[PDB]
């Protein structure tokens, strides 16, 4: 499992595999890890699955009644710190969530890392995973804030091929997202066997 | 683990702490602001376990600022500290303790400078000066060595600097980037930031 | 019943037709001491469903007392629905899977046989919630001893008479007693039909030892 | 029951609390107690309404009540829930300094008693209490301090206030002859004789009639002193001069 | 024993001889001193629409907000006691997300008016716990939305009766403007013939005259999702009467 | 616990402990606010004008918070009890949601507040109303005002308790584009509608004024003696 | 007698009445008649339960209940407070056979059932049960027992009572018996035989006997009578009624 | 001590196509080295458009097949119409993830028809993580299951071959012979293989018998 | 003061009788005309809808709940959708524990306590709605009505609600007849009998009526606006 999400001029990019396993099995090769909470506001599935999955479901439950009851939609920074307090209620009873929420706010470009441990950190680079390290290295190897869009892109699918090249636990397709002013947009689901052959020559 | 240090001088209270926030082998976050503004003249340093600090420190600020709106009057350095200390010693024997440890800065008009130190069982002492994590057993030497109570603030500033070089040298973690704060008369001023 | 402390073993059961009949012998051990050897371990709960129990005889009397007086309610209503062995087999599996999920495990495993519109019932149940219904049902070591003979008559005769059910459940407590430490002589034998329940008992199978001169 | 309910704590047709009200009217029958801020200091001045000459009086006081370290109050009204709003008072006072190791503020402590006054007047069906307080204090925030409560659980930050049989005719008193910031202990003290002596008009103010406490600082502790017999009696002398002296 | 007043000789949960209760019967006459608001159900749509009653100028009518969005798809027009109208707004916009949130599909509109109209009776005394209501809302409302079943106009008074409409108005004016929709109602009238009809109605029965800051209206269409007409909106259409 | 229904429906619909709220409102003192281009203002009428007080502890106006302040008409004890809650409420909405709150946010606390007593079990409603002012965070001045009902609104100006209405028709009257296009106009506004009502100018006048990312400010009473003057020499002309 | 004092079941009157008790008693008398007599080998109870519109099934609203497995229940009054009543003695029943391990004498749930009903003629929060009711049983080792419950609670033990609107008349018949000497085959019988003198057919126009004996004809078990049996019965009482 | 989970075996199988879902499982109970019943299906009906396996502690699977059944009954009451597949998955996920911390032991996969009349298959873990899948093989033989669906359904590592469209003629046959292939070598399958086939017509079942020993 | 036996649930009027209770029934009285049949082999529901305007649908008069059992609301509809509700936990926690379908009479009488708990404590309010119970379970077909006062009557036929008592008439001049019918004139026997509640200058149309039927081998199953109409056709 390798996600990651860097902040630059254009947005913030999300990007992340497609792989879960059970031991040593691989359970499937078609995981959407990238969780489309609402059509502004993205999230990271990281760790525990499930865990992931429903508490991102409740946290864009919550997100929709405020923008009900305030008519204006919700902050990144608000909706990571609902998530920050729900997980945190639930303090060392086994909770394995460790999530990227990203968004376009008021306050330009949004990233925060949130975790079950109680972690909230807002960022211009971050990836969680377990080939999180090996998309560190590529990615700040490669980053920079007046990146375009294209290298970006190349950018974050090179870190998720090499993560997943490296770590034996991450692989499958190269989800990538990017979320801009107006929302986010899925601009590719490539598989890491189209990838190799791309970067192989 | 997490770095915190404060001086106390006879019109300040210098605070300093690293800026590195790391859950891994890998440093997440380089530019981590531990410190929290609690009133015009108090700063509360929280280090500790992950998750229970920003809370703690949250809660508290919030009882802080409530206080400062409900009476028009802020609490004193001293009360804020108690306050804290109260808070974290009701949860200690509660099912959510908080694992914090704790540098409150402050000034008041009446009492002068001062500065707290609480560690995760909550227990209270005011120190000239006071450190946490692994780089206090490295800089409380230092400290000893040439801190006096008549110091200034920039010759404060260069003790600070000798603790932060002693770190670089011989502690193990790499904390390149310190935050240095300020909190004299006229309130809580932004240093700039010591850096390697 | 986090440990049980006075247990009942193997609890026998196979399909007829015209009925069920199950056997248990009579025997409470308290591990490996034979405590009480005249307890009886074959409930009938009402005119069309009996109850056999292994495992904890406290969690037993207790499943029978409770079973028992909802029996007794059902017949004080008198509204001419009566619980078939189904609905019994529903309940206790419910009950069972409720006592597990509290951690609180009622230590039995039990075999429901019942008789109730023309259709025979046979049905298992553990302190787990397990359940299921087969032919023949054999519980503890009659799994590993009893079972494979109601299986190899069952599979090449699928339908068996009353007597010959009746020797078949004879000659599979007869080998649970050469093979089970935990046995007794001593056994009931329970069966429905479209007459009601019957027990008989205290049955005793007759043994062969004429090996005994052959080992040396 | 609906058919027993006094129903105490709802709106009146033209929007008043009757329960509150009446309570009011029984304070207004009750002890006078008045409060004068000082300079240097400040104090009650409480009648007593028990004379009778078979009393004992062994406690500190009847009417003064000690709050903390720094604090009294005085009570015109219910004597028993008086008693329980004086407890209340002190585990206020006293978790405040738990909770932050200083002095409660005198305007904490009266907003918080108030605060449970306003409680029985908004719901629970209970009666409010009857009770009116008269606060004297010491802050390290606004220095000394009078403080009214009602049973309401309004309060208000008062100079110089009355509470008790007679209240309007020494709160005239008072405003006529009340010098802003310019008096000092005994200047005050005078003025709750003379006041109580134009209030305690059947009983001709004997020094065994009124209870004088006064709130002074030295040393950086709040000293709360009941005036004694005697000196009480120099006070009533000193004024019986003085009014004779008016003749003149 | 005196003093005591006749306003509380009853319970809340009484009947009267006619075997109604009577909370509920003051409550409905509490409706008829609402704002008049009017719903129609077409089969491209369902409009909205509601008199702001501006009691003076200095009154923002932005503020007044009698006409809410539930979710997407479904809307609510208020009349009566509008502050008593906000916790049913609020448990129904807690039971549409709680349905996204459990089956991944947009609640029904007949489901989320069932599910409010549920706590029109949920009143009592000391035989409930602290939190429960003492008095019934006094509040109707016009549920009107797009579903599987097309577009829905629902209507539930605080007796909790819920009843499908294909235009009712509700409000102080609710009799006149029932006649007016009973003259103009087609069962195949479009979207803009219902808007033009419903405003038509609400000049009728307005004491202020019609202009674009004393009515809300909005539509809830099969296609796009819950929209508020605004100004330079709302006189392109408040012209043509 | 005490679980009576206070608040019930009379006949011809009427909740009459609510209409009594709003009596004991009508009770209270003249309180107005105005909403101008870059300031908001506050002002109460004070019948309690009586010199053997201190002043700081009976002010009809207080802050909510850094950026929202109120002034109420009705009971003060409930005043004191609302306000406390809205405070709270402030703070946990400023560290859950991390940004200050909207004017209208409190406002709707407040009012989902005193509707709740409208309808709970064994209470009776909050004998106030308030004037919410204050300034959103992308500077927007606004004003609100709570009833006892629960039922909140936006004014351009509003008056409340006593000659709420002669205050309201002064201010419909005399609220303009121009009124309010400096300060010191706004605060002689609000000075000229309370004393509509008030028995003697400048004495019996508390007046509270916020401006932009500055905490609410109680004019000293030697500025709005200064300010009627200048209200007494334009009325002159 | 009354106005003032008849509110609740928490307030005396000034000569020591509970108002409200009479009243629930008042409902009891407006009931069709339950009558129930005692013999040596058991009790047989009887009820003239009427039937209000012909649209009903046969069987409908009955008024004898069977508690447990060897009590029944006869009842007279409001028949959802009977009803409520059957499920407390069951539920009494019940509570003691899984305690104490054996069958309730009706002596104890008698008193269990009269003190609950007790319970609700002291508090103005509840009011007092609209129904009297009749408990019997037979045991070979307490024998035939037969209880009266009123809405007051008091429990006396019969050898033959009436609850309902011709009480009066139904004991004044039933003390012609001799229901000491007599079995229960011949009390089946002059059970019917009293249930049909006691109704009257020109205001209550029509109405079906129930009838339910407990004793050693049954083993103990508390049956409905067979249904040829309550022929019989019928045929002799309209024959005696002549 | 007390274990409340017992492994019972089982395998279940899923396959969607363009207008039907095959859902399949083995009868076989097993508990240790030993057989419980020989005709214990785990594919069971919730609509006419909808069927789930279960596979896990067996406990467990009856409670959440009659906790859905319920909830099926409670949805169709409140809403007046059945649920959909996609609902009823997600209804799962929620249930599943209502014991987070007492997990169900169960495997769960879904396959029925979308409202579209195509295929639908959702997987689940133990704790409620689901997604929409082509085929999916939960139980004791999914290691042996999911390879070749992956080779032949997916035509994954094949080069040079058409993608023809699954029928269902293949894909029954392709089931058949995956459970063929993993009684061969899993202890825990076997006795017989129940596939029921969701069609727009409505469920069908079949039963083909696989080794006993 | 006032009457002062007529306001509370737990005041016995001098007569010995609750005047709230008998309010309640008044509550059902003013209700819509519902009536209710039953063969030997089916129970057929069948509900007279009625409308607050002409442009509004219906209320809908017949609700399931459960598989094999139905009924048909008459008074207030919040009341009987909570009693609904409770019906439909009962049969979903009988099916739970033990499999089987919930026997209707079983579930009258849990309704019935359920309705006699509010009839004895102050504050409470008896529920205002009647309900006209049919369901099929091993015993045959079943038809129940229960009351407010919690007094349920297992009937052959029954009416209730507004201008029940014509209704409640045809049933009786035709019991004799309904054992022996089919399921189409059962049904055509319910509709001539809820025509008779209607006055003259109306008739049964396919929206003023929904029929609800529960049989042998037959679904419980609400026929609405389109459907009635098979069963319409042959009445007059
Ligand atoms: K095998």
């Amino acid at each position: 499992t390798t996600t990651l999400a860097f902040k630059f001029r254009h947005g913030v990019i999300v990007a992340a595999d497609s792989r879960a396993t059970a031991g040593a099995y691989i359970a499937s090769q078609t995981v959407k890890k990238v969780i489309e909470i609402n059509p502004y506001l993205l999230g990271t599935m990281a760790g525990g699955a499930a865990d992931c999955s429903f508490w991102e479901r409740l946290l864009a439950r919550q997100c929709r009644i405020y923008e009900l009851r305030n008519k204006e939609r919700i902050s990144v920074a608000a909706a990571s710190k609902l998530l920050a307090n729900m997980v945190y209620q639930y303090k060392g009873m086994g909770l394995s969530m460790g999530t990227m929420i990203c968004g376009w706010d008021k306050r330009g470009p949004g990233l925060y890392y949130v975790d079950s441990e109680g972690n909230r950190i807002s960022g211009a680079t971050f990836s969680v995973g377990s080939g999180s390290v090996y998309a560190y290295g590529v990615m700040d190897r490669g980053y920079s804030y007046d990146l375009e869009v294209e290298q970006a892109y190349d950018l974050a699918r090179r870190a998720i091929y090499q993560a997943t090249y490296r770590d034996a636990y991450s692989g499958g397709a190269v989800n990538l997202y990017h979320v801009r002013e107006d929302g986010w947009i899925r601009v590719s689901s490539d598989n890491v066997a189209d990838l190799h052959e791309k970067y192989s020559g | 683990m997490e770095y915190l240090i404060g001086i106390q001088g006879p019109d300040y209270v210098l605070v300093a702490s690293d800026r590195v926030a790391a859950s891994n082998i890998v440093q997440m976050k380089d530019d981590h602001d531990k410190m929290f503004k609690m009133s015009e003249k108090i700063l509360l340093l929280c280090v500790g376990e992950a998750g229970d600090t920003v809370q703690f420190a949250e809660y508290i600020q919030k009882n802080v600022q409530l206080y400062k709106m409900r009476n028009g009057y802020e609490l004193s350095p001293t009360a804020a500290a108690n306050f804290t200390r109260r808070n974290l010693a009701d949860c200690l024997r509660s099912r959510t303790p908080y694992h914090v440890n704790l540098l409150l800065a402050g000034y008041d008009e009446h009492e002068g400078p001062a500065l707290y130190y609480m560690d995760y069982l909550a227990a209270l002492a005011k120190a000239p000066f006071a450190a946490h994590g692994y780089g206090a057993f490295l800089t409380l030497s230092i400290l000893d060595r040439y801190y006096t109570p008549t110091i200034s603030r920039e010759r404060a500033v260069e003790l600070l600097r000798k603790c932060l070089e002693e770190l670089q040298k011989r502690f193990i973690l790499n904390l390149p980037t310190f935050s240095v704060r300020i909190i004299d008369k006229n309130g809580i001023h932004d240093l700039d930031n010591i850096s390697f | 019943t986090q440990n049980p402390m006075v247990t009942g073993t193997s609890v026998l059961g196979v399909k007829f037709e015209g009925g069920v009949v199950i056997a248990a012998d009579m025997l409470g051990s308290y591990g490996s001491l034979a405590r009480f050897r005249n307890i009886s371990r074959i409930m009938r709960v009402n005119n069309s469903t009996m109850l056999g129990a292994s495992g904890d005889y406290a969690d037993f009397q207790y499943l029978k007392q409770v079973l028992g007086q909802m029996v007794i309610d059902e017949e004080l209503l008198g509204d001419g629905h009566s619980y078939s062995p189904r609905a019994i087999h529903s309940w206790l599996t419910r009950a069972m899977y409720s006592r597990r999920s509290k951690m609180n495990p009622l230590w039995n495993t039990m075999v429901i046989g019942g008789y109730a519109d023309g259709e025979s019932f046979l049905g298992y149940v553990d302190m787990l919630g397990v359940a299921y219904e087969a032919p023949s049902l054999a519980t503890g070591y009659g799994a590993y001893l009893a079972q494979p003979l109601l299986r190899e008559v069952l599979e090449k005769q699928p339908v068996l008479s009353q007597t010959e059910a009746r020797d078949l459940v004879e000659r599979c407590m007869r080998v649970l007693y050469y093979r089970d430490a935990r046995s007794y002589n001593r056994f009931q034998i329970a069966t429905v039909t479209e007459k009601g329940v019957e027990i008989e008992g205290p049955l005793s199978t007759e043994t062969n030892w004429d090996i005994a001169h052959m080992i040396s | 029951s609906r058919r027993y309910d006094s129903r105490t704590t709802i709106f009146s047709p033209e929007g008043r609390l009757y329960q509150v009200e009446y309570a009011m009217e029984a304070i207004g029958h009750a002890g006078t107690c008045l409060g004068i801020l000082a300079n240097d200091g400040v104090l009650l001045a409480a009648e007593r309404r028990n004379i009778h000459k078979l009393l004992d009086e062994v406690f500190f006081s009847e009417k003064i009540y000690k709050l903390n370290e720094d604090m009294a109050c005085s009570v015109a009204g219910i004597t028993s829930d008086a008693n329980v709003l004086t407890n209340e008072l002190r585990l206020i006072a006293q978790r405040y300094l738990l909770q932050y190791q200083e002095p409660i503020p005198c305007e904490q402590l009266v907003t918080a008693l108030c605060d449970i006054k306003q409680a029985y007047t908004q719901f629970g069906g209970k009666r409010p209490f009857g009770v009116s307080l008269l606060y004297i204090g010491w802050d390290k925030h606004y220095g000394f301090q009078l403080y009214q409560s009602d049973p309401s659980g309004n309060y208000g930050g008062w100079k110089a206030t009355c509470i008790g049989n007679n209240s309007a005719a020494a709160v005239s008193m008072l405003k006529q002859d009340y010098k802003e910031g310019e008096m000092t202990l005994k200047s005050a003290l005078a003025l709750a004789i003379k006041v109580l002596n134009k209030t305690m008009d059947v009983s001709k103010l004997s020094a065994e009639k009124v209870e004088i406490a006064t709130l002074t600082r030295e040393n950086g502790k709040t000293v709360i002193r009941v005036l004694k017999q005697k000196e009480v009696e120099q006070l009533i002398k000193k004024h019986e001069e003085e009014e004779a002296k008016a003749e003149r | 024993m005196f003093l005591t007043r006749s306003e509380y000789d009853r319970g809340v949960n009484t009947f009267s001889p006619e075997g109604r209760l009577f909370q509920v019967e003051y409550a409905i006459e509490a409706i008829k001193l609402g704002s008049t608001a009017i719903g129609i159900q077409t089969s491209e749509g369902v409009c909205l629409a509601v008199e702001k009653r501006i009691t003076s100028p200095l009154m923002e009518p932005s503020s007044i907000e009698k006409i809410v969005e539930i979710d997407a798809h479904i809307g609510c027009a208020m009349s009566g006691l509008i502050a008593d109208a906000k916790t049913l707004i609020d448990k129904a916009r807690v039971e549409t997300q709680n349905h996204w949130f459990t089956y991944n599909e947009t609640m029904t509109v007949e489901s989320v008016t069932q599910a409010v109209s549920n706590l029109a009776l949920q009143f009592g005394e000391e035989d409930a716990d602290p939190g429960a209501m003492s008095r019934p809302f006094g509040v109707a409302l016009l549920f009107g939305g797009v579903d599987e079943k097309g577009p829905q106009l629902f209507h539930m008074d605080p007796s909790g009766t819920f009843v499908q409409c294909d235009a009712r108005a509700i409000g102080s004016a609710s009799e006149g403007a029932q006649s007016s929709l009973q003259e103009v109602y087609h069962k195949s009238m479009t979207l803009k013939e219902a808007i033009k009809s419903s405003l038509i109605i609400l000049k009728q029965v307005m004491e202020e005259k019609l202009n674009a800051t004393n009515i809300e209206l909005a539509t809830v269409q099969p296609g796009q999702n819950f929209h508020m007409f605004t100004k330079e909106e709302l006189e392109e259409v408040i012209k043509d009467i | 616990s005490y679980d009576r229904a206070i608040t019930v429906f009379s006949p011809d619909g009427h909740l009459f402990q609510v209409e009594y709220a709003q009596e004991a409102v009508k009770k209270g003192s003249t309180a107005v606010g105005v909403r101008g281009r870059d300031i908001v203002v506050l002002g109460v009428e004070k019948k309690s004008v009586a010199k053997l007080q201190d002043e700081r502890t009976v002010r009809k106006i207080c802050a909510l918070d850094d950026n929202v302040c109120m002034a109420f008409a009705g009971l003060t004890a409930d005043a004191r009890i609302v306000i406390n809650r809205a405070r709270v409420e402030c703070q946990s909405h400023r560290l859950t949601v991390e940004d200050p709150v909207t004017v209208e946010y409190i406002t709707r606390y407040i009012a989902s507040l005193k509707q709740r007593y409208t309808q709970s079990n064994g209470r009776r409603p909050f004998g106030i109303s308030a004037l919410i002012v204050g300034f959103d965070f992308d500077g927007t001045p606004r004003l609100y005002q709570t009833d006892p009902s629960g039922t909140y609104h936006a004014w351009k100006a509003n008056a409340i308790g006593r000659g709420a209405k002669s205050v309201r028709e002064f201010l419909e009257k005399n609220y303009t584009d121009e009124a309010i296009e400096t300060d010191d106009l706004t605060i002689k506004l609000v000075i000229k509608a309370l004393l509509e009502v008030v028995q003697s100018g400048g004495k019996n006048i508390e007046l509270a004024v916020m401006r932009r990312d500055q905490s609410l400010k109680i004019l000293n009473p030697e500025e709005i003696e200064k300010y009627v003057a200048e209200i007494e020499k334009e009325k002159e002309e | 007698i009354g106005t003032g004092y008849d509110l609740s079941a928490s307030t005396f009157s000034p000569d020591g009445r509970v108002f409200q008790v009479e009243y629930a008693m008042k409902a009891v008398e407006n009931s069709s008649t339950a009558i129930g007599i005692r013999c040596k080998d058991g009790v047989v109870f009887g009820v003239e339960k009427l039937v209000l519109s012909k649209l009903y099934e046969e069987g409908s609203n009955k008024r004898l209940f069977n508690v447990d497995r060897h009590v029944g229940m006869a009842v007279a009054g409001l028949l959802a407070d009977a009803r409520s009543l059957a499920d407390i003695a069951r539920e009494e029943a019940s509570n003691f056979r899984s305690n104490f391990g054996y069958n309730i004498p009706l002596k104890h749930l008698a008193d269990r059932v009269a003190m609950y009903v007790h319970a609700y003629t002291l508090y103005s929060a509840v009011r007092p049960f609209g129904c009297s009711f009749m408990l019997g049983s037979y045991s070979v080792n307490d024998g035939a027992q037969l209880y009266m419950i009123d809405p007051s609670g008091v429990s006396y033990g019969y050898w033959g009572c009436a609850i309902g609107k011709a009480r009066q008349a139904a004991k004044t018949e039933i003390e012609k018996l001799q229901m000491k000497e007599m079995t229960c085959r011949d009390i089946v019988k002059e059970v019917a035989k009293i249930i049909y003198i006691v109704h009257d057919e020109v205001k209550d126009k029509a109405f079906e006997l129930e009838l339910s004996w407990v004793g050693e004809l049954t083993n103990g078990r508390h049956e409905i009578v067979p249904k040829d049996i309550r022929e019989e019965a019928e045929k002799y009482a309209k024959e005696s009624l002549k | 001590r007390f274990s409340p989970y017992v492994f019972n075996g089982g395998t279940i199988l899923a396959i969607a196509g363009e207008d039907f879902a095959i859902v399949a499982s083995d009868t076989r109970l097993s508990e240790g080295f030993s057989i419980h019943t020989r005709d214990s299906p785990k594919c069971y009906k919730l609509t006419d458009k909808t069927v789930i396996g279960c596979s896990g502690f067996h406990g467990d699977c009856l409670t959440l097949t009659k906790i859905i059944e319920a909830r099926l009954k409670m949805y169709k009451h409140s809403n007046n119409k059945a649920m959909t597949t996609g609902a009823i998955a997600a209804m799962l996920s929620t249930i599943l993830y209502s014991r987070r911390f007492f997990p169900y032991y169960v495997y769960n996969i879904i396959g029925g028809l979308d409202e579209e009349g195509k295929g639908a298959v959702y997987s689940f873990d133990p704790v409620g993580s689901y997604q929409r899948d082509s085929f999916k093989a939960g139980g004791s033989a999914s290691a042996m299951l999911q390879p070749l669906l992956d080779n032949q359904v997916g035509f994954k590592n094949m080069q040079n071959v058409e993608h023809v469209p699954l029928s269902l003629d293949r894909a029954m046959r392709l089931v058949k012979d995956v459970f063929i292939s993993a009684a061969e070598r899993d202890v825990y399958t076997g006795d017989a293989l129940r596939i029921c086939i969701v069609t727009k017509e409505g469920i069908r079942e079949e039963t083909v018998s696989l080794r006993k020993d | 003061f006032r009457n002062q036996y007529d306001n509370d649930v737990t005041v016995w009027s001098p007569q010995g009788r609750i005047h709230q209770i008998e309010y309640a029934m008044e509550a059902v009285k003013q209700g819509s005309a519902t009536v209710g049949l039953k063969s030997k082999t089916h129970a057929v529901l069948v509900a007279l809808k009625r409308a607050q305007s002409e442009l509004a649908a219906h209320q809908k008069k017949i609700l399931h709940v459960d598989n094999h059992i139905g009924i048909s609301i008459a008074g207030l509809t919040a009341d009987a959708r909570l009693l609904c509700n409770f019906m439909r936990q009962e049969c979903l926690d009988s099916r739970f524990v033990f499999d089987r379908p919930l026997p209707v009479s079983r579930l009258v009488s849990l309704i019935g306590s359920k309705t006699q708990i509010p009839t004895q404590r102050y504050g409470r309010r008896p529920y205002g709605v009647g309900l006209l119970i049919a369901g099929y379970d091993d015993m045959g077909p079943h038809i129940f009505q229960t009351c407010p006062s919690a007094n349920y009557f297992d009937c052959r036929a029954m009416s209730i609600g507004a201008r029940s008592q014509s209704a409640r008439t045809y049933l009786e001049r035709h019991m004799s007849e309904f054992m022996e019918c089919n399921l189409n004139e059962l049904v055509k026997h319910g509709l001539r009998a809820l025509r008779e509640t209607l006055p003259a200058e109306q008739d049964l149309t396919t929206k003023n009526v929904s029929i609800g039927i529960v049989g042998k081998d037959l679904e419980f199953t609400i026929y609405d606006d389109d459907d009635v109409s098979p069963f319409l056709e042959g009445l007059e």
